[PDB]
């Protein structure tokens, strides 16, 4: 179920990481400090990646509208964003990331 | 807001009102007669600024948002309904259930992410007395009861009726409506004497300002209106003079009209008896956009069989509908237009000078600033905006 | 202020005047012939941006603001002169006395304690020549000479002449009348060819800018204005060139026209003699709205008895009206008409490049800021507004 | 700063894009056909916003501001050239040279210290392919080849079209004329069938984002566009479904067109081979101003000598023309005007839903947005302004 | 000739006190600081009862439209008031207020 | 002449403008901006407005017609609308006297 994606250092804090899943919808995972948070990538309002997008504290910023949402509860934050984004739990341990498999 | 706030600010008694130039939203209003739309045949209207699409599937009404969710054309601009219960965007073929308005396919690309993961907004439909009441706004409906006046809904109430475009804001469609000097603007009227009704030119109030009207705050349905006393305790004015002299007067007719006038929320006028004694006109004034309303005319009539039925729909079409729902209310009409330039620029709101008959529309105004379900803005037109 | 305060702190010399787009306040100003408002038929027309009813009684003129108080509709919508002294409103019946506007009356409430105690915006007004003045201001008004042009009102100047509605700004059509090198646009009206006039094609200055024109602030009659002269110093142009060779001439007619044109505020224009050398010409430019002006043109001509005014009536029929007030003057229309785009956006008011005898209009954009007797405002149109 | 800064905010990837509502200056942008302007005939045009004057003189084409120096009307409205090499506005004759807009000559006063001093502003301009372009820029241009697609200037290649005005911005067109997607409303055109063509529905997008377009900013000659090869990688569509149900099919004609599609700045599309497989069609979709532009349609064919041009010229007029240029893409022309009212408040740039066929779009977004030479202002309009 | 409004003690400084008349138009009496002053109750623009309006110092603003006038003199303060308001004579006795039955 | 008297550098104040009629030609505006004097031609190159009707703000002086303003200096345009350029005209004091030259320079004979 849950996915490897890399080692907490090869995220520098505030940056965000794609991940690519064979078969699925890419997910993005974002370093907020030193906490670690996924939701799928693409925005829900269009074809945007999210993690080509500007991060806020716990809010992501899509790059082409403007909208936002909340990365760790998936909620929209600013409009034109409406429908929730899907939220993954991350687990960091030994100092590496991992992704559940699985949304909610 | 709708309206510059130093204006807003000079309005404490009822700013609400003043910014709602849109109308209310979370209301239902009637947009057309339920004989309008056939089975299988979608027709177009804008409603509170929006426009929306309206179809019959399997006898059953359904609105979807007329605005593709893609490059916000207009669905309506070329229909293509491929399948009984879908309506395909004429552009990039996004399909649409008109059931929910979700995306349910997209027949340039039916592999794209879009699918299922988009929803058109659609608005409740719900047809009565053969009218098409359309609920614009957002989440669970109240009953239609709730925005329709007392006895509108009746099971022996006959609703018989004509709609069209009138060009002026929707409040000063309802003012004029609710306004009890306004009858002046009636005394030629061919009702009048083609009805042998007896007509003041006007009313010297009686009693204190409370007594003047009655407001209705809750009802067992929620209803939320009021009620013109005028003539509970004022003198009729029949004859109207001029330095003393007469120059004018009244109708001095037998039939007895008008007993009692309301007006109610969203924005509509019920007047009892009118235009005959065994009769009732309930008329609704739909914001369509910011100069524009639909205006909405009902005669209503208690009818126990199709005989009735029958009889009352003959004399409405040779007789009422000519000589009142027109001969009368045409000169409404044109008294609504000619407060346009006044308040367009929403200084009238500011510069109007009223007087004691106007406590009845400042009661209306009061009352539709405490009890609206939420006020229109440009941007639900649009789209809702927020920034973090 | 009526324009962006960018734009007028640039304009040092004349800002008062670029902020006048909607024109002078506390003027007189001509609306019409005495010959257009009969007894008792209440004529409407807007002025400075206000709508206005003009009415004649018992042959005098009286003036009110057509807007009830009430709900601010015109009253003239439906007119109801109900006695010989007063004016109805159709839509509440609120009745207003010409002579000095006092809400006399309420026929749909003779007991309002309103009555008496309004008064609705009357503006003086005065018959002079055969024209119908306009004191649109506020106070006891000034002598009308003060606002017209040297002679108009002289006993035996028999005035005749013609009015219509222009699409330009009412200042656009002073600056074209006081140009002394617009005469240019008028080489081919056939007033040159059918009525044998000398007319050169502009003029070569000569002399200091003061002696390029004659500010009038020393009148007696405390008329305010500038004189052209031009001609006093310059070199007519008769023969215009381009690369050294004559490509254009001028008339060389035997009548000599216009050897002295004036601009009197609020805007009226002098042009002596003309069209014939035994006659005047008096034009105003009187502001409808920012966008439209009353072009008002008069032909002054001495008469000493019947038989001269009337041989002078007919040969204006005949000659003056169609071959100079029409002839002459229809290219001034469309030449106002091409600056507006120009000037639209207020930035033509930074952007224009003078030349030489431009130095007459800033002249009289000076004095016009200096000596107007009030800025109009769109809040005198609504109605003002202050907190003090 | 032609858009609403919190909006500009919101569009990281193209912003200048959506803040070139008047389009791009500094490029070269075809106007109108060669034997649409003939010897000594002014024709008047208004291009990003700024109305413009081209004449032919001794066969040479040039190009004067449409805007005279002195009060800012437009030399147009009454034109008169005196001289071959030279127009003299029509208000006070000032004078300029078609040549280099030098004002030489002032007929109404020869001794003027403007003359010589003063230029009106010229842009370049030059034929080729039959086609007038206008280097609507400041400085010296760059090479045509720039601004045009590729094989547009090749030898042999026989240009013939159509030009006209359409009420929707430049980029709407841009964008339905690049759209992979669009091809949608197509489906019926006349020239499907009566040409044989294989048409799809639409695409199913394969492989990544990068491999969707071609950005191509490493072409010699300096010109930038993209190449859409959505087609590469993905599976067209003929049969269309909702529900897994087929409702529409595709084309299945046996002449393969537009195997390759791109979009270059200014905003010209490139269809080869369109619309049969040995001819290319070129279209530019021209600014006028913010809600209009020029839709410049162009068809080349291969031709090696006057037999041949003859040849294409007369299958143009009866086949290609009325076929093609108009049987095809009049439906772009409705669809573009479909989106005017949701990006008309620039709110559309906002609220769009995008799917994956429009990556191309957004490539052509971002690639406008580095690559203009220059954002048209309202400014460059009225004249730039800049306060020390 | 003069009505017992109520005791001075009654009203706080900077508030509003409605008069009621039998058989006559309502009046307003204000409280600026420790002097009294009435008028008409109400608004000469129209049919509002100032009574319900805002006192800032001693000028009184109209709860209908924004208009305002000065308590002392009747004299209109802001727009779209013009027309001035009746004034009535006031006067403290024994810790009491009393209001003049007509305008001075 | 070559060089035009205008006036003793003392009878001028830092930041005042003095305008200098000429027989037979066109005025010039002689500008001292400190201790510094600056001529060009008086006459506003965006109309017939006189600079020395103006403002001087440093070295910048804004003609009093619609609020161009250029460079006294080099004569260049520094404010919208203006955009020609002004003739500009050499200044030298001799015997505290403050001569204007009577014709201006010219991109001629000078720096590269
Ligand atoms: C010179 C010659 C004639 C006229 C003028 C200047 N300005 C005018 C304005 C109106 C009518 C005629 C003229
Ligand atoms: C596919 C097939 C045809 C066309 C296209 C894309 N884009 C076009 C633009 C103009 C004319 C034809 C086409
Ligand atoms: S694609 Fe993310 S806000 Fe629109
Ligand atoms: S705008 Fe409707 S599918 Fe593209
Ligand atoms: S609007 Fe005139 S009486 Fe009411
Ligand atoms: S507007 Fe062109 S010469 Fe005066
Ligand atoms: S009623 Fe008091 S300000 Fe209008
Ligand atoms: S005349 Fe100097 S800025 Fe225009
Ligand atoms: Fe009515
Ligand atoms: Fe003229
Ligand atoms: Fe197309």
């Amino acid at each position: 179920i849950w996915l490897k994606v890399c080692a907490a250092s090869d995220m520098q804090p505030g940056t965000i990481r794609r991940v690519n899943r064979v078969g699925a919808a890419p997910l993005a995972v974002y370093r907020v400090g030193d906490q670690f948070y996924a939701t799928e990538d693409t925005c829900t309002h269009g074809i945007a990646s999210l993690s080509e997008g500007t991060l806020d504290g716990d809010v992501i910023e899509c790059p082409f509208h403007g909208g936002a949402f909340n990365v760790c509860t998936g909620m929209p934050a600013s409009s034109p964003c409406t429908v929730p984004l899907g939220v993954f739990e991350v687990e960091v341990k030994e100092g590496e990331v991992y992704v559940a498999g699985e949304k909610k | 807001a709708n309206v510059d706030e130093a204006i807003l600010k000079r309005v404490k008694g009822w700013a609400p009102y003043v910014d709602a130039k849109l109308g209310f939203r979370n209301h239902w209003y009637p947009v057309m007669f339920s004989k309008e739309i056939n089975e299988g045949e979608p027709k177009t209207l804008k409603l509170l600024g929006e426009n929306l699409l309206v179809n019959r599937i399997d006898g059953k009404l359904y609105c979807l948002k007329d605005r593709c969710l893609h490059r916000g054309v207009q669905l309506s601009v070329k229909v293509e309904c491929k399948t009984k219960s879908t309506i395909t965007c004429w552009y990039h073929a996004w399909t649409y259930r008109w059931e929910d308005g979700v995306l349910c396919d997209i027949l340039t690309n039916p592999t794209s992410a879009q699918i299922g993961r988009q929803k058109l907004k659609t608005y409740p439909v719900q047809e009565a007395k053969g009218c098409v009441f359309i609920y614009l706004g957002d989440g669970d409906p109240p009953p239609l009861a709730r925005d329709t006046p007392p006895n509108f809904l009746d099971d022996d109430m006959e609703i018989l009726g004509k709609n069209q475009i009138i060009k002026s804001n929707w409040r000063l469609a309802v003012e004029n409506g609710f306004d009890p000097s306004h009858i002046y603007i009636h005394k030629d009227s061919i009702l009048v004497k083609d009805n042998d009704l007896a007509l003041p030119l006007g009313f010297a109030p009686g009693g204190d300002r409370k007594q003047q009207t009655r407001v209705v705050d809750d009802d067992v349905v929620g209803r939320k209106g009021v009620y013109d006393l005028i003539g509970e305790h004022g003198v009729p004015v029949f004859e109207g003079t001029i330095g003393g002299e007469v120059v004018r007067e009244g109708a001095y007719g037998e039939k007895i009209v008008a007993n009692d006038v309301s007006i109610w929320l969203p924005g509509v006028l019920k007047v009892n008896p009118f235009p005959n004694p065994d009769m009732m006109q309930f008329e609704w004034y739909v914001p369509i956009d910011e100069n524009t309303h639909y205006y909405f005319q009902t005669l209503g009539k208690p009818c126990a069989n199709d005989e009735e039925r029958k009889k009352y729909e003959q004399e409405f079409e040779s007789k009422w509908k000519p000589m009142a729902l027109e001969g009368f209310n045409n000169d409404d009409i044109w008294a609504r237009e000619a407060m346009v330039d006044f308040y367009a620029d929403d200084k009238g709101w500011v510069n109007e000078i009223l007087f004691e008959s106007d406590e009845a529309i400042v009661a209306w105004r009061k009352l539709a600033s405490e009890h609206n379900q939420g006020i229109q803005t440009q941007a639900h037109v649009s789209g809702l905006e927020h920034h973090h």
